[PDB]
DNA sequence: CACACACTCTCCAATTCTCTAA
DNA sequence: TTAGAGAATTGGAGAGTGTGTTTTTTTTTTTTT
């Protein structure tokens, strides 16, 4: 077979046949080789050698192309393919076959068949506009996912034993059309009750999955539209019912006798054949990130500044709100469960509760946290029920058995559950979160369903006090009007107040209309890019977990006592037990912002500050003050320690001037870790030695 | 061809040498034939089973353990009719009345790590699967044919002992009528019909099994596969069962086109944990002998959990029960504890609910919001498959035998939280409804956690703090008032106690010394429950009788200097949960009756329910 | 199962082609 | 030039094969009570 110079000339034939034609269908092979073998990014890399090398790694059998990629590379793949789906993503297959075992010649024993999957293509339908021009085209749509088969097996290449003797029927392969019928035994030519040959057929996982127009773009009081869609191999369990999803797929089309009777003219069923697909949801997962992207986190991690960065990072847009910004980022980041002994479980996520005035952004900071978030579910007030926020039972839409259902909790089961107007709900609404916070389960006993469903996520409420207007005349207690079960079950407890205060709103004048200046359609420290900061929190979430070895529990046992105490004296919030558990909780959390692998007092000192000043904040005005020295002056405050390291350096530089008259840095480090002051850095930055006329170079190491 | 044939007879020949020099020991000490004996000794039991283990046939013979694993259904089929062989020459010769030899049902176990329902993917179609699981739902046992004869309607042209496929699926009659020739007529379009009395069939069973809750991907729901039971598989699990399937991945063989149902085909059965090995029967013998049992169970009992050492001795006396009697006039007597813990937040009745499900024997939680009449009692509803309707189990029938942990007790409707009344004291379910009329049992334990009415107990509030009525209150054989005591050592040993505690989650879960082991102490909970219902000695009923005249004195009289009625009544069924707790003491020590000192220690744990009484 | 419809195949004989006489 | 006797082709009768069928109750959930 020569070499096609122009596949761009059909010489009048269609797509379909002319790569059907072997001439073309080399071509198509040698060219797309070429594009995986030799494309490469801005930068240089390799990008498919990295991606077939991920995927083999982790046994995977799919390869995703960027088809902006092809586009950019290899024209007329591009132009070939959304024409002649099938014909080119079979092609496309075996090519892929063949490089994958050119980098990996013993993957035949985990695959024998690479799935191309195509992601970024520009043809972009609305469910509701497909036509019969898009049939046997490759389309994408998107659309929230209402139904799902289980994973069945479908026979892909049946054999079938002979009614009579002991034959076996050659290959035949299902089409998704009609069912295979086997015909006559070549043999005898006996057409009986022929039966699969169970051990020689070949299967292949089949779910069909509908999705209809996602509720917010269908229009009010209007009945959305629907399509069917296969999913085969290991597309299957790509979604879920509730997931948003973009599908990419070829829109096919079959006859179908029973819309033939239905409508009395010949329509033909149609269904999607899903190539890709993507949830709107999760735009990077963790196997996305790039040893670019794991690069860039890991070594933004070493900025030592971090914690402050991430804390600005959350809703950049709003000013003030640092304890706010803060106890969002611990409870985004998320601590660790435990189980001690396989007998006890405790939580490992944060809960938190925003009280306070109208307009200070209660609101903006859960959409903020919706948006940001893997795995988030919004809901308000009365638009939420017992019900649906844990599990409901219902008969089953086709078969009416009755079945259990997955209500918000249990949908975010390793997300964010965001509660705004929470306390407008109801009372038997709002009992239903209490085994979902604590025990992170869901247990129905309805209808013969008797079972527990994990719902181990983070509940992040919004409150206003009664009146809608908080009252420093009073505590927390006083006026929030929630009961001590459900108070006791959030672990970051902030009250919000718009006190007048004039330097403070002009400084918040300034930058609202700043930041309408700044977003019109066209602290100190610095927060990160939301898109690095994405991808940073799925890493921390994902591939780091914190442990503690210790945290100096003097300390916090003598704390949560006396804290104790003053709950009891003032009444302003009750502290049980879980106030404890939260401090260990906060410090995982921290931990995990910094990427540690293992908990350390920084971050100890970090979820002490935060449990002491929200339980301040509960206080009233008077109290308030007598409250915050009784803490500060006795519990841990841990600002900074510079003195130490100030008369260390200086008893080493009277030292050393003492031996030479009659490496200073590193002579400084090395006391630092002898004892137990080992955070160095605040006294680098701090003025105590600069006034003192001491400097550091990390080169020079002179001091 | 009969090559095949030889294949299978050398196959054949090969499982039955393993089941005949398979051998365990060492020459130092001495060696058994393992499964040899195993079928002698369930033969002359009448069992007609033995479950071989792929590890044993893997060191015996590395290919018959491979072909097993790849293709199960052809090869254990030899495996069966070798050791029917092993059977026979092992047996040989029989009394009368045993001459005919009987099928044996080979069973299979692995110590091979399990997959997840979720890794059953097309590629592993009619291979050996193991696979975790719980079982939820299980038919009733109906027969399969194994053998049948065919007989034509018009010639009685008859086929003999046609071998019946195991599994799901079935047979196809044929076509056109055998072996004789085309006259007249030729055939009608089904020649052959299944002759009545010649069937040989055994028992077989249909179970669902659920995947386990911490298997399950964040925001799905489990996934169920069906599981086809077989034989003496039938009925050796229940739902509620905890299970290690051992089976075959296939279609049933007799949405879209080319979709087969799929489900697995049983070979073994591991119940994860009705039979205790004499071992761990002596054992648990020792252990009711030593003299502190009491506390070394109390101290077993949620051990994470800092305090509350009464709470933890009444769970104790609810784990093991009184005992049920029926007198003479056919009236029967509770024996199961009923108790509710009652009052402050973050007081751990949560956990302590958590253990005393994973604990007792039988074991059941649910959340009192997320319950109802028909699921907590049991349920009427049509099965699609035939329309007529059926009862469904709900939490009490699927913990009768032992406890129902009703966590958020006070959040359940007052419509609903009537519907336990009779299930809490007659232990029955009476049923009216869709013409099906019955009484189902429920004898099980209801062990409740509630807050208060304003959420702490808020002392000045008194019988405020209590919306549950005097009904429910007094089928509650204890009610502990808990209250969260703001202790200044107290506080700080116990947060001492819990950052220890979440700090040494890393320690590789080493042993302890003067408790039991959650797993033992199930166990030894279900051995005293089988074994020993103890009785009231005479002067321990007379010390019983005046110290509850005394209590029921000063409840009145507290109640007349109040001029209001207390929540909590002081009633004949309290003296009952007093003889159930001394009781369940006695049990825990398997004495067969109860001393004035097990009165005592009653007593002392229901003057805490009258401490919240009064 | 069993009694009507629906469909195919085969054989039989009736019509038309070819060659001859009136 | 008509038409009639013998041979070959086409019409359709009928024999044979395969397919399809015979209001009710309990429970949940949201909204309205
Ligand atoms: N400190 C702030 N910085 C920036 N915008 C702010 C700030 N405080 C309030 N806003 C703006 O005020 C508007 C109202 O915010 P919103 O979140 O709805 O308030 P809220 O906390 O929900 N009050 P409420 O809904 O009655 O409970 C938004 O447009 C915010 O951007
Ligand atoms: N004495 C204790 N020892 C150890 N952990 C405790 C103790 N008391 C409370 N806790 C912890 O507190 C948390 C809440 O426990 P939980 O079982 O829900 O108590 P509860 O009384 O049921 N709370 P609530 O449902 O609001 O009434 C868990 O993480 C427990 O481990
Ligand atoms: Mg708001
Ligand atoms: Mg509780
Ligand atoms: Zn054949
Ligand atoms: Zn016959």
């Amino acid at each position: 077979i020569e070499s096609i110079e122009n596949l761009e000339d059909l010489k009048g034939h269609s797509v379909r046949e002319w790569v059907s034609m072997a001439g073309p269908r080399l071509e198509i092979h040698h060219r797309f080789k070429n594009f995986l073998r030799t494309h490469v990014d801005s930068h240089g890399h390799n990008v498919f050698k990295e991606r077939i090398s991920d995927m083999c790694k982790e046994n995977r059998e799919s390869l995703v192309v960027n088809y902006e990629d092809l586009a950019a590379r290899e024209h007329v793949l591009a132009y070939f393919l959304p024409e002649a789906p099938a014909e080119l993503l079979q092609i496309f297959d075996e090519a892929a076959l063949e490089v994958v075992l050119a980098m990996y010649p013993k993957y035949d024993r985990i695959t024998n068949h690479i799935h191309v999957r195509i992601s970024h293509l520009p043809l972009v339908e609305e469910l509701r506009s497909l036509r019969q021009l898009h049939l046997n085209q490759l389309i994408r749509t998107s659309g929230v996912v209402t139904s799902c088969t289980g994973v069945l097996p479908q026979l892909s290449m049946v054999k079938y034993n002979c009614n009579k003797c002991n034959f076996v029927l050659g290959p035949f392969c299902q089409s998704q059309n009609q069912e295979v019928k086997p015909g006559s035994c070549p043999e005898c030519q006996s057409a009986g009750p022929f039966e699969v040959n169970m051990e020689e057929t070949i299967y292949q996982n089949y779910q069909r999955i509908r999705i209809q127009e996602s509720p917010g773009k269908v229009a009010a009081g209007r009945l959305p539209r629907s399509k069917d869609a296969i999913l085969l191999a290991d597309l299957v369990d790509s979604c879920k019912p509730g997931d948003e999803i973009e599908l990419t797929g070829i829109y096919h089309n079959n006859y179908d006798g029973s819309l033939n009777t239905a409508n009395g003219f010949p329509v033909f069923a149609t269904v999607i054949l899903a190539n890709h697909v993507a949830k709107k949801d999760n735009k990077v997962a963790v196997g996305e990130l790039t040893d670019e992207d794991v690069k860039m986190i890991t070594s933004l991690s070493k900025d030592q500044q971090i914690g402050e960065k991430i804390f600005a990072s959350i809703a950049p847009s709003i000013y003030g709100h640092e304890d706010i910004k803060r106890g969002l980022a611990l409870a985004l980041f998320g601590g660790e469960p435990k189980n001690p002994g396989g007998k006890h479980k405790v939580r490992g996520d944060i809960n938190v509760l925003l009280c306070g005035d109208p307009g200070t952004a209660k609101s903006q900071f859960l959409k903020y946290i919706e948006k940001v978030s893997s795995r988030a579910i919004f809901t308000t007030g009365q638009g939420a029920s017992a019900v649906g926020l844990t599990a409901y039972v219902q008969r089953h839409p086709v078969s009416r058995e009755w079945t259990l259902e997955a209500g918000a909790l249990v949908l975010a089961d390793r997300g964010v559950c965001l509660i705004d107007e929470f306390d407008k709900m109801n009372d038997q609404d709002r009992t239903s979160i209490h085994e979902a916070m604590e025990q992170q389960s869901i247990s129905i006993s309805k209808a013969g369903i008797v079972t527990s469903l994990q719902a181990r996520c983070t509940v992040i409420a919004a409150a206003n006090p009664i009146g809608g207007r908080y009252d420093p005349s009073l505590t927390f207690s006083e006026n929030v009007d929630l009961t001590e079960p459900i108070i006791s079950r959030f672990d970051i407890l902030c009250v919000v107040r718009d006190t007048v205060d004039p330097v403070q709103d002009e400084m918040l004048a300034r930058f609202v209309v700043g930041s309408h200046v700044r977003h019109h359609p066209s602290y100190g420290v610095e927060p990160l890019p939301q898109e690095v900061l994405k991808k940073y929190i799925i890493y921390a979430k994902e591939r780091v977990h914190p442990k503690l070895n210790q945290m100096d529990q003097d300390k916090v046992a003598k704390m949560y006592s006396d804290l104790r105490k003053e709950s009891m004296a003032t009444g302003s919030i009750p502290i049980t037990v879980r106030h404890i558990e939260s401090m260990i909780r906060m410090a995982e959390a921290h931990a995990r912002i910094h990427l540690r692998d293992y908990v350390i007092e920084d971050d100890v000192n970090m979820a002490i500050r935060v449990m002491l000043e929200s339980f301040i904040d509960t206080q009233k005005f008077s109290v308030m003050r007598s409250m915050r020295k009784t803490f500060a002056r006795y519990l841990s405050f841990r600002r900074d320690n510079n003195e130490l390291l100030l008369f260390i350096l200086k008893q080493l530089v009277a030292e050393q001037v003492t031996y030479q008259r009659n490496v200073p840095e590193k002579d400084l480090v090395d006391k630092a870790r002898q004892i137990n002051i080992h955070n160095l850095s605040a006294f680098y930055d701090s003025e105590l030695f600069r006034m003192n006329k001491f400097s550091h170079d990390l080169k020079r190491k002179m001091i | 061809a009969d090559e095949g044939q030889a294949r299978k007879s050398q196959l054949q020949r090969r499982f039955k040498e393993f089941l005949r020099q398979y051998r365990v020991g060492t020459d130092r000490t001495g060696f058994t034939f393992k499964y040899r004996d195993e079928l002698k000794r369930h033969y002359n039991l009448g069992e007609y089973w033995i479950e071989v283990e792929m590890e044993d046939l893997a060191s015996f013979d590395e290919d018959l353990a491979d072909y097993l694993y790849k293709q199960p259904a052809e090869h254990l089929q030899l495996l069966e009719e070798a050791a029917k062989e092993v059977a026979d020459e092992v047996t040989r010769p029989r009394p009368s009345g045993e001459e005919v030899l009987q099928d044996i049902q080979v069973m299979l176990k692995s110590d091979a790590s399990p997959s997840s329902i979720r890794s059953l993917k097309s590629d592993m179609m009619s291979h050996l699967v193991k696979i975790p699981g719980i079982i939820i739902a299980a038919s009733a046992v109906r027969a399969k044919a194994t053998r049948i004869s065919i007989q034509c309607r018009s010639c009685r042209n008859t086929l003999t002992n046609i071998a019946m496929r195991p599994g799901l699926e079935g047979y196809a009659l044929p076509r056109k009528c055998n072996t004789d020739q085309a006259g007249r007529p030729k055939c009608p379009l089904d020649p052959y019909f299944i002759m009545p009395d010649k069937c040989k069939c055994v028992d077989f069973q249909t179970l669902k099994l659920q995947e386990l809750p911490d298997a399950v991907p964040h925001g799905e729901m489990p996934r169920h596969m069906q599981l086809y039971c077989d034989r003496y598989l039938c009925d050796k699990v229940v739902p509620g069962n905890r299970v290690t399937i051992m089976g075959i991945y296939s279609i049933k063989k007799f949405v879209g086109v080319g979709i087969r149902s799929s489900y697995i085909r049983v070979l073994g059965i591991q119940v994860d944990t009705g039979a205790v090995s004499p071992q761990e029967e002596e054992e648990f013998r020792r252990l009711a002998a030593l003299p502190n049992v009491y506390e070394v169970i109390s101290k077993s009992i949620a051990p994470s959990i800092f305090g509350g050492t009464d709470m933890k001795k009444a769970i104790a006396c609810l784990l093991f029960g009184g005992s049920r009697k029926r007198l003479p006039d056919g009236l029967t007597r509770r024996g199961d504890i009923n108790l509710l813990m009652l009052g402050d937040p973050g007081t751990a009745k949560s956990q302590l609910l958590k253990f005393v499900e994973k604990c007792s024997p039988i074991g059941v939680y649910t959340s009192g919001k997320g319950s109802s009449a028909a699921g907590l009692t049991a349920s009427v509803m049509r099965d699609p498959s035939s329309r007529n309707f059926i009862m469904e189990g709900g939490a009490m029938v699927l913990a009768d035998g032992g406890v129902v942990c009703i966590d958020e007790f006070d959040k359940m409707r007052e419509d609903d939280r009537v519907a336990i009344h009779e299930a809490m004291e007659q232990q029955t379910i009476s049923i009216a409804k869709a013409g099906i009329t019955t009484t189902l049992n429920s004898r099980c334990s209801v062990l409740a956690a509630a807050n208060s009415v304003f959420g702490r107990w808020d002392e000045t509030k008194g019988e405020d703090n209590i919306d549950f009525m005097p009904t429910i209150l007094s089928r509650f054989d204890m009610i502990f008032i808990v209250k969260d005591e703001h202790n200044e050592e107290r506080d700080v040993m116990l947060a001492k106690h819990v950052i220890t505690l979440h700090v040494s989650a890393l320690t590789q879960t080493q042993a302890v010394e003067g408790e039991i082991d959650l797993a033992k102490l199930k166990k030894f909970i279900a051995y005293c429950r089988v074994k020993c219902g103890p009785r009231l000695s005479a002067e321990a009923a007379e010390k019983l009788k005046n110290r509850y005249i005394i209590m029921r004195s000063g409840a009145r009289q507290h109640e007349r200097d109040s001029d209001r009625r207390s929540s909590i009544p002081i009633t004949v069924r309290q003296l009952e949960a007093i003889v159930r707790i001394a009781e369940a003491l006695s049990k825990m020590k398997l004495q067969p009756f109860a001393t004035e000192a097990d009165v005592e220690e009653a007593l002392r744990l229901f003057q805490v329910s009258t401490l919240d009484a009064a």
